């Protein structure tokens, strides 16, 4: 059933939030490495974009 | 020759065609410092590509 599969997604969500409090530091350099990369593509495309503009 | 910059000399030679000539005329284009320019132009783009590439790699 999706009912358990939603309240999966919350409840999990409550789940991850604890799992990520296990490791608050890990998951700092984890989202980090997300972040930079991210942050990098966006910027890299608007810039680009925009010099070509 | 010499490696001498383009942009020596020809203020020499403007003098100097401004005496063997009696009049400045000779009006000439400047070469190799748009080479100059240009090449630091291809080589700043190296420094931006290379530079956020190894950046992102370090990041990595």
């Amino acid at each position: 059933g999706w009912r358990q599969f939603v309240s999966g997604f919350n409840e999990a969500l409550t789940m991850a939030w604890r799992a990520l409090a296990a490791n608050k530091m890990r998951t700092l350099l984890t989202m980090l490495g997300i972040i930079i990369g991210i942050a990098s593509v966006v910027s890299i495309v608007v810039v680009g974009d925009a010099a070509k503009q | 020759k010499e490696g001498f910059d383009s942009a020596e000399a020809e203020q020499q030679l403007t003098r100097l065609l401004s005496l063997r000539h009696g009049k400045k005329d000779f009006f000439t284009w400047n070469m190799d410092g748009v080479l100059k320019t240009v090449e630091k132009t291809t080589r700043t783009l190296q420094l931006f590509l290379t530079l956020v590439a190894v950046i992102s790699l370090v990041v990595g």
